[PDB]
RNA sequence: AGUAGAAACAAGGCC
RNA sequence: GGCCUGCU
């Protein structure tokens, strides 16, 4: 039973020209239809209507982009401009003390001069990256005097450091009643981020990053014995996806990732208070059989009091290149950019003598995203799956295996990617190789816009597709469409990237 | 050269591709700080798409409400939640004359389960809002918090373990002058009361968050949480709402991805095959805009009134009292607001409850017109929200809706050469209109729109298109032509889930064979998808092969137990041993198919009962993880993971020592009854009573027929009397 | 006895005697649950940033008295810190291990008898064979299909109470297991657990794994078996099948399913084709079921179904006798008899040539779900009575026994177009089609037969033409029963031969068996069947036949443009076409053949005339006989679901348009292979 | 400084 | 300097 309190609120909970639950009630038990939709539909405005604007090929127009100062490197790590030093040390993947190989892997560079500034950061203090560059030196050296190499290292926390790392720069907190009166006291700063037009070197880093190289990437795990038929072609499959996926730029990405950030998490989870170092290491192949060691540098974790999974741990990258940083000076505008060394490499006129160059910056990460870059090997299955997508889906159709075919005789070839001249297909390893680096830069460059964008692109896309198959579509609104695609074309230089490409597709579909 | 991805799309079609267009690889897109913005901005939003409606001041909470219902009708295609009940009204009964017997029959059951249902049944949710610390807290938590409270109030029928006593006893509560709560301070605790209009707002308001890890979205969206009162009211209308939508050929919620895919395949079959070729036939793949904002419970309550008519008054009543608490429903602001002082380069939290009067100088512009139009509808730190309802609490019942919309386009009831049908699972549809000519197809699409908007659903233009019969999509499912796989859905399942190590082995190698069942994953992707899920689980535990010289913590137990063994294929991968897994090989787990390698004293350290880390607590969660059905072996391996342990700084620390001894009582119950682990025990006697009485049988059987002698029977039966004296003393 | 005690100390203290005085039964749950440790929202993180801390696990307190505190390196196991509300430890990882290699033994030979399914997935795998691998198209219908393999055929809520009864005797409460089967499967079950140490909850999560019954929504292609679906991401993919047979011992019931299942899609498929049993042979040798062949089957099993008679005859083997009529099995009992070669006339007043025969006989019905027994005489029935399950089981063996009677009562009741020919051109059996015209409903062969009367003995029911008992008078000779089973078993196996569209006879002369007694009805096969032939889309259906028909011409397009070309007569006359022949019209079928076969021979005639589309599109319509005609067509009307779907001759059409610009063909919006 | 983007982190509280 | 916390 329906009584007091409860039974005025239910009074107060009826279309408007009821006051008793028991007549709205009476009122339904009563109600039969008697043709009451379509009376207020005549009643209703013309107006209010959901005309289909067909959809042709002069319909769609290009994405905006936005305008204003290029966009700069936001990756962790240098994806093209980074360099290796190595020993040919036959140590499997993790079989190493870091720290210790690091060492082996500086000795075996002779070159060294006193550091000096080349680009400045602009921003910050020049000086206290050459300090830390320093100190990193001196620690090195240290290290190499004591009898047994520490698993672990820890810095001394001078000031270069605690400013580099931004250590007592939080704001104190104190409660409401103690500042009230402040001037400046406001709301935390809540504005679209900043505008930054598509530039040029991220198409590079992603031509580059779909290269073949000279080395071997990733060494898989063991399975089972293969006792069926179906096992036996899986692993041909497998075997020719990974000789076409492991002398790729792409995994070099997916191993550096993964080791940094399990380095930078299980490093922040065991020292929380100290700050430490932590070289950058991944170890190949080469195509003679021989592993190698790598090393691209040095990281320098802060303190990690992380509580949420968005709470922020800074450190201080410092990377080896020879690349210079006044070619495209809009590309490091977060980097300090320092001289170390000289290097002569394999040449046929004489020897080169290019220098050698340290790109030194501060980021950070959280525990979400250390965690979500320590599992990139994921798009290697993104990719790989793709791939033999389509080649079930060929199979299918000529009544037999075609991994041999597709991989060997490489006759079959899709558009994966404009030359000048027009549009250039390629065999189904660089359709491999492409669809890899672009899951690998999805997960490098992972952002809320890139969700947006590509969801609200895949929409175009889907229309577009069905203009394709002659099949009559339409829409109701679609310059809200375009608004929601390019609200989400902000800063990011992945998101600008893929805009271009929607834009190119669109160009060369419609036709 | 310039590489370009998206030109892949010019020879595949892009629903044989479109798991390239999905960048699930990544972190997904989290909120940081407060809340408050996004509730702040729905209340405004679903206060603003009613705003012709009509005013009123409710006399038990004296909060603003809006009624939207009968009001004008829109003049605009944008969003509104102007629905008119007599359409609804109209739609339920064109619903019930096309499947006569459908109401009636989901009564009945609705009414059998009302009648058998526990309150045991509440234990099984997610995060409730405990009104009694004004907290979020597990639903066990609020559960118990609120039984005791209500306990130590008067209103014990609850302890009936009976649904529709609890809710009773809920009903009851508000028409008390005075409820009693308990605070916690600091480690003792103080007596409050409160009057009737603060229980009131307490028991109808809301807790609000922002929805972390949300795909395909730039800006991040607000969701609510109810509390204990609401949650039984609406979980019979729930189990209504879904015993209808199980009759129904269009509805697609309470069903499964499969059957949704085969519902959607018989659909488009029956709307081109069939039919004849003369006619053309046109897919509407759209979704709905603010779908949440504009869902007024006041037309749930007429459709709950409706589908209850000729049944017993209680069961109309228990089922319209959540559409009652709904339409005058608050919502809690949220966490509050930070303000940074640069120049003295401070911070300072002030909570959301100040924002009634708090100066409004330092806020943006943006928040400034926030505040200045919710202040208002701000009733003791809460929100009046009656508009519409938020995130889908009635998620079966807006199906229900969606299906009577889609079900008035049978060709009866329009009386013309066009009519329509489709599936739609709320916020989502795809709607197959069939018709002779391109103005039919139009006519049937302006119907459906206008049919849509007179009861308060709102189609999205810009994110729903039309094109010819043969392709569409439906909650990221791309039908052409017959559907296909996506895959990039289930990538972020294909790593360690984070239970444990046993877990952990079978829910990947589960997860692997299902996305080779359903998502067509290929064999070579399948056995790629081990190696790296092996790689994974080895450096996420520690535990690599044995034969390698990868320093660890644990890197040093694992080489004794490597070097001890001599049949090395018999190790587990979690201490260091081969993997012996394959596509024949997925639907085994890894103790099993290790058994007969496996070394005898090996075999008997590894699966010992008296392992100290092999912990279960009920049969639900055996091998069951959030969900995720896994087959596996009870091993040393099957530890549970350590607690938060942060509740130690924090003013509710005497939960922790409550909570360990409940499980030493708990622990002590399931000694003296064995299958309290099994079968939930029911019952209405007290512990002390229960435990002393079957003691007592227990020691009278012995005697009469078993081990027990006089001595033992004696003594039994005195210590018996002795716990009894000292429990009515 | 120590339980009792642990109770008088938690009584004892004013707390705990609160918690258990206050606290109700019905709350067990709550308390249970009762925890400030919130669920892990994101496990997966909270176990990768938890892995790098000492002691990340948790463990009972007794660790801490049977693991030392360090091992020989130094490393530390466990601490004495507590979990947050509880008394258990926390310890590192390395307790683990350490137990795995210096813990306590047992004898673990419980845990096969525990976790039984398994042990038998294990073994039921360990021991399968496996053959080719078929790469062909997988036609993956979604279908609920059962995932345990050792249900018992209880429900969840059904088998629980057989688990209490096992495992918890006393806590079973007010249910009592009335069935049999539970009754059984409890004494069975008890046996074997009789001291299992593990633990009883487990132990119940045994009972439940191997009792409790279990359905999921799959996309399952052939399979359909609880040992064929544990295995589905191994034997059925996108592109590709797996021949798979498991380990254990097959039941038979599944198999003679499956048996019945082939044969009568075989014998259907035979009676379209030219030459019937030519083609019944090389499909039944080409042809396997659940791994074993067909023939082993057939050679093996004794099965009773028309189809399955019909395969064992073409193999010359024995054949049941006691002959069948639609769908029954007939058993004479009594009498002799001879045909007479007669000539009569119809109420339709079609005149008809049939044979009647002599003698008073009497016989022994018998069918699939019904049972009759039967006395007449020369063109006169005597007696019938019948044994129907529901009453349209009745009424069918009542028309069959009175179209068996072949009075003149129901001769002069035939009314309608009832032509004597099948899809194939082939005259049909007259009986068939009588009983098939009299099976829609015989109003007027039961108005028409006449009426006598009863001597009311034993109190028998009286019959009904719609549902109107009359227990005074009623239909001539017939009689209303119901009996369990028929008279007896009949297993006396016969020779027999066969013509080559498979009508089956006996020593003397008389017919036995035929292509029309087969079920019209189409079931799903119980294991994979692996039908393997070219054209394996014998029952996929419209769709899928159309598009994997021109799949097929486009693959073998090598040798079907030189046969098409140099001898077609054996193109046209081609065992791949048969499925296509099924669809387009049945009166058309030689219009559109005839008109298609001087389209490709004007073609062939002219020189410089040469489209590969047209011949693709057009050869699946010159299979059938040439009837000629004078006429032409813009169009060729195929039915789909019952719906005339148009395919334009020339030019593009929703059922066939070929992409001029990426060479890809496309039927019905499926691909259909790439055009050279 | 830096991460990040409609609000936050750049440690928090208790002696 | 010592201790408490890392989703509260």
């Amino acid at each position: 039973e329906i009584t007091g309190t409860m039974r005025r609120l239910a009074d107060q909970s009826l279309p408007p020209n009821f006051s008793s639950l028991e007549n709205f009630r009476a009122y339904v038990d009563g109600f039969e239809p008697n043709g009451y939709i379509e009376g207020k539909l005549s009643q209703m405005s013309k107006e209010v209507n959901a005309r289909i604007e067909p959809f042709l090929k002069t319909t769609p127009r290009p994405l905006r982009l936005p305008d204003g100062p290029p966009c700069s490197q936001r990756s962790k790590f240098l994806l093209m401009d980074a360099l290796k030093l190595s020993i040919e040390d036959p140590s499997h993947e993790g079989e190493g003390i870091p720290l210790y190989d690091a060492i082996k892997c500086m000795r075996t560079f002779f070159g060294w001069k006193e550091p000096n500034v080349v680009k400045p950061h602009e921003k910050g203090i020049n000086p206290n990256y050459l300090l830390a560059w320093k100190q990193v030196l001196a620690e090195l050296q240290d290290i190499e005097n004591e009898e047994k190499i520490p698993k672990t290292k820890n810095m001394k926390k001078t000031s270069q450091l605690k400013w580099a790392l931004g250590e007592n720069m939080a704001p104190e907190k104190v409660d409401f009643d103690d500042c009230k009166d402040v001037s400046d006291l406001k709301q935390y700063d809540s504005d679209e981020p900043e505008l930054r037009s598509l530039a040029s070197w991220i198409q590079s880093e992603f031509n580059k990053a779909c290269e073949l190289t000279d080395s071997s990437w990733i060494e898989l795990d063991e399975i089972g014995e293969d006792v069926a038929p179906i096992e036996h072609i899986a692993s041909m499959r497998r075997n020719y996806f990974t000789a076409e996926v492991s002398h790729c730029r792409a995994t070099e990405y997916i191993m550096k990732g993964v080791y940094i950030n399990t380095a930078l998490l299980n490093a922040s989870c065991a020292a929380m208070d100290d700050f430490q170092l932590i070289p950058m290491i991944s170890k190949c192949r080469t195509k003679e059989g021989r592993r190698k060691t790598n090393l691209y540098g040095f990281i320098i974790k802060g303190r990690s009091h992380l509580r949420n999974d968005t709470d922020v741990v800074n450190f201080v990258s410092m990377e080896f290149s020879l690349t210079d940083p006044r070619l495209e000076p809009h590309k490091w505008e977060k980097y300090c950019v320092l001289e170390i060394g000289d290097m002569l490499l394999r040449s046929a006129i004489g020897q080169v003598s290019r220098p050698m160059f340290l790109y030194v910056r501060t980021n950070g990460t959280s525990k979400i995203k250390m965690k979500w870059g320590m599992e990139m090997r994921r798009c290697l299955l993104q990719s790989l799956q793709q791939i033999e997508s389509m080649i079930e889906a060929e199979s299918s159709v000529k009544e037999k295996d075609m991994t041999k075919e597709f991989f060997e005789n490489k006759s079959e070839t899709w558009p994966i990617g404009e030359s000048p001249k027009g549009v250039e297909e390629g065999s189904i390893g660089k359709v491999c190789r492409t669809l890899l680096a672009k899951s690998v830069f999805n997960s490098l460059y992972a952002s809320p816009q890139l969700e947006g964008f590509s969801a609200e692109s895949r929409k175009l896309l889907l229309i577009v597709q069905a203009l394709r198959d002659n099949l009559e579509p339409g829409t109701f609104d679609l310059g809200g469409l375009y608004e929601a695609i390019e609200e989400c074309l902000i800063n990011d230089p992945w998101v600008l990237l893929n805009a271009s490409w929607f834009n190119s597709f669109l160009t060369h579909a419609l036709r | 050269m310039d590489v370009n991805p998206t030109l892949l799309f010019l020879k595949v079609p892009a629903q044989n591709a479109i798991s390239t267009t999905f960048p699930y690889t990544g972190d997904p897109p989290y909120s940081h700080g407060t809340g408050t913005g996004y509730t702040m901005d729905t209340v405004n939003r679903t206060h603003q798409y009613s705003e012709k409606g009509r005013w009123t001041t409710n006399t038990e909470t004296g909060a603003p409400q809006l009624n939207p219902i009968d009001g004008p009708l829109p003049e605009d295609n944008e969003p509104s939640g102007y629905a008119q009940t007599d359409c609804v009204l109209e739609a339920m009964a064109f619903l019930e004359e096309s499947h006569p017997g459908i109401f009636e029959n989901s009564c009945l059951e609705t009414m059998e389960v009302v009648q058998q249902t526990r309150v045991d049944k509440l234990t099984q949710g997610r995060q409730t809002y405990d009104w009694t610390l004004n907290r979020n807290q597990p639903a066990a938590t609020a559960l118990a918090n609120t039984i005791e409270v209500f306990r130590s109030n008067g209103l014990t029928a609850n302890e009936s373990g009976r649904l529709i006593d609890f809710l009773k006893d809920v009903m009851e509560s508000m028409d008390k002058e005075e409820m009693e709560i308990t605070t916690h301070f600091q480690i003792g605790k103080k007596k409050q009361r409160l009057n009737k209009r603060s229980y009131l707002i307490r028991a109808l308001t809301l807790n609000t968050m922002t929805k972390d890890a949300e795909r395909g979205k730039l800006k991040r969206r607000a969701i609510a949480t109810p509390g204990m009162q609401i949650r039984g009211f609406v979980y019979f209308v729930e189990t209504l709402a879904r015993s209808i939508c199980e009759k129904l050929e269009q509805s697609g919620l309470p069903v499964g991805g499969n059957e949704k895919k085969a519902k959607l395949a018989n659909v488009v079959r029956k709307m081109m095959t069939n039919s004849q070729d003369t006619e053309l036939s046109f897919t509407i793949t759209g979704d709905n805009t603010k779908w949440n904002e504009n869902q007024n419970p006041r037309m749930f309550l007429a459709m709950i009134t409706y589908i209850t008519r000729n049944q017993p008054e209680w069961f109309r009543n228990v089922l319209s009292i959540a559409p009652i608490m709904f339409s005058n429903k608050m919502a809690r602001l949220g966490k509050g607001y930070m303000f940074e002082s640069k120049s003295m380069k401070l911070r300072t939290q002030i909570p959301a409850e100040m924002l009634a009067s708090i100066d409004l100088k330092y806020f943006n512009d943006s928040t400034r017109k926030k505040i200045e139009k919710i202040r208002p509808l701000l009733i003791d730190g809460t929100a009046s929200l009656s508009p519409g309802m938020m995130m889908g609490m009635f998620n079966m019942l807006s199906t229900v809706l969606g299906v009577s919309i889609l079900n008035l386009g049978q060709k009866r009831y329009t009386k013309t050469t066009y009519w329509w049908d489709g599936l739609q699972s709320s916020d989502d549809f795809a709607l197959i209109v069939n018709a002779p000519n391109h103005e039919g197809i139009q006519a049937g699409v302006d119907r459906f729109y206008r049919t849509c908007k007179l009861l308060g659903i709102n189609m999205s233009k810009k994110k729903s298109y039309i094109n010819r019969t043969g392709t569409f999509e439906f909650t990221s499912f791309f039908y052409r032509y017959g559907f296909v796989a996506n895959f990039s859905m289930e990538l972020p399942s294909f790593g360690v889930s984070g239970i444990n190590e046993s877990a952990d082995m079978s829910i990947g190698v589960t997860v692997i064979k299902n996305n080779m069942i359903n998502n067509d994953l290929g064999p070579a992707t399948a056995q790629m998808a081990l190696q790296l899920f092996i790689k994974d689980y080895r450096y996420t535990y520690r535990c690599h092969r044995g034969d390698t010289q990868i320093q660890t913590r644990r890197s040093f137990e694992i080489k004794k137990l490597w070097e001890q063994t001599r049949s090395k294929a018999g190790l587990l991968v979690s201490d260091g041993g081969p993997n012996l897994y394959n596509i024949r090989n997925l639907h085994i787990p890894e103790v099993c198919l290790k058994w007969e390698l496996m070394d005898e004293d090996y075999q008997g350290r590894l699966c010992n009962p008296l392992n100290p880390f092999v912990s279960h607590k009920e049969i639900e969660s055996v091998n069951n993880a959030v969900n995720m059905e896994y087959d596996a072996v009870a091993t040393t391996h099957s530890w549970i993971p350590k607690r938060n342990r942060s509740i130690l700084n924090t003013s509710q620390r005497g939960i922790l020592e409550d909570e360990q001894m409940y499980q030493k009582c708990c622990n002590l119950f399931e000694k003296f009854f064995p299958s309290s682990s099994y079968r939930r025990p029911v019952g209405i006697s007290s512990m002390v009573e229960a435990m002393v009485s079957r003691a007592r049988i227990d020691a009278r059987i012995d005697f009469e027929s078993g081990r027990i002698k006089k001595e033992e029977f004696a003594e039994i039966m005195k210590i018996c009397s002795t716990i009894e004296e000292l429990r009515r003393q | 006895m120590e339980r009792i005690k642990e109770l008088r100390d938690l009584m004892s203290q004013s707390r705990t005697r609160e918690i258990l005085t206050k606290t109700t039964v019905d709350h067990m749950a709550i308390i249970k649950k009762y925890t400030s440790g919130r669920q892990e929202k994101n496990p997966a993180l909270r176990m990768k940033w938890m892995m790098a801390m000492k002691y990340p696990i948790t463990a009972d307190k007794r660790i801490m008295e049977m693991i030392p505190e360090r091992n020989e390196q130094g490393q530390t196991l466990w601490s004495k810190t507590n979990d947050a509300g509880s008394d258990r430890v926390m310890v590192s990882p390395l307790a683990v291990t350490w137990w795995n290699r210096n813990g306590p033994t047992t004898s673990a030979v419980h845990y096969p008898k525990i976790y039984k399914t398994y042990f038998e997935k294990v073994e039921r795998l360990k021991h399968g064979t496996f053959g080719p691998v078929h790469f062909r198209n997988q036609v993956k219908i979604r279908r609920r299909v059962d995932i345990n393999p050792g249900h018992a055929d209880l429900s969840a809520k059904e088998a629980q109470d057989v688990i209490m009864e096992v495992v918890f005797p006393n806590e079973v409460g007010a249910r009592i297991l009335t069935s049999e089967s539970q009754l059984t499967i409890t004494k069975e079950k008890k046996e074997e657990l009789q001291d299992c140490k593990i633990s009883p909850l487990m132990v119940a999560y045994m009972l439940e794994r191997e009792l409790v019954r279990k359905t999921r929504f799959l996309p399952v292609a052939g399979g359909t078996s609880s040992v064929y679906i544990e295995v589905l991401h191994l034997t059925q993919g996108t592109c590709w099948e797996q021949m798979y047979t498991p380990g254990g011992e097959v039941r038979n019931d599944d198999v003679d399913q499956s048996l019945i299942i082939a044969a009568r899609n075989i014998v259907r498929r035979a009676t379209v084709s030219a030459d019937p049993l030519a083609s019944l042979l090389e499909m039944c040798h080409s042809t396997q079921i659940g791994g074993i062949r067909m023939v082993d089957i057939l050679r093996q099993n004794p099965t009773e179904e028309q189809a399955v008679d019909i395969c064992k005859a073409a193999m010359g083997l024995r054949i049941s006798s006691s002959f069948s009529f639609g769908g029954f099995t007939f058993k004479r009992t009594s009498g002799s008899s001879v045909k007479r070669e007669e000539e009569v006339l119809t109420g339709n007043l079609q005149t008809l040539k049939i044979r009647v025969h002599e003698g008073y006989e009497e016989f022994t019905m018998v069918g699939r779900r019904a049972t009759a027994i039967l006395r007449k005489a020369t063109r006169r029935l005597i007696q019938l009575i019948v044994s129907g399950r529901d009453e349209q089981s009745i009424a069918e063996a009542i028309i069959v026994a009175m179209v068996f009677s072949q009075e003149d009562c129901m001769i002069k009741a035939v009314r309608g177009d009832l032509n004597f020919v099948n899809r194939a051109n082939q005259r049909l059996n007259p009986m068939h089609q009588l009983l098939r015209h009299f099976q829609k409903d015989a109003k007027v062969l039961f108005q028409n037969w006449g009426i006598e009367p009863i001597d009311n003995v034993m109190g028998m029911i009286g019959i009904l033409p719609d549902m109107t008992p009359s227990t005074e008078m009623s239909m001539r000779g017939v009689r209303v029963s119901k009996m369990g089973v028929d008279e007896y078993s009949s297993t006396e196996r016969v020779v027999v031969s066969i013509d080559r569209f498979l009508r089956v006879r006996d020593q003397r002369g008389n017919v036995l068996l035929s292509p029309e007694e087969v079920s019209e009805t189409q079931g799903t096969e119980k294991l994979t069947i692996t039908y393997s032939s070219s054209m394996m889309w014998e029952v996929n259906g419209p769709e899928s036949v159309l598009v994997n028909t021109y799949q097929w011409i486009i693959r073998n397009w090598e040798t079907v443009k030189i046969q098409w070309s140099q001898n077609p007569t054996m193109l046209y006359n081609k065992m791949e076409f048969e499925p296509f022949q099924s669809l387009v019209p049945k009166a058309a079928r030689g219009q559109y053949s005839g008109f298609v076969r001087t389209l490709f021979q004007q073609m062939r005639d002219v020189l410089g005339t040469f489209d590969t589309v047209q011949i693709i599109k057009l050869l699946p319509f010159a299979a059938a006989p040439p009837k000629q005609s004078r006429m032409q067509f813009s169009s060729l009307t195929v039915n789909v679901r019952g719906s005339g779907m148009r395919i334009l001759v020339r030019g593009n059409s929703p059922v066939f348009n070929y992409n001029k610009a990426t060479k890809r063909l496309t039927v019905l919006g499926k691909d259909a292979g790439a055009l050279t």
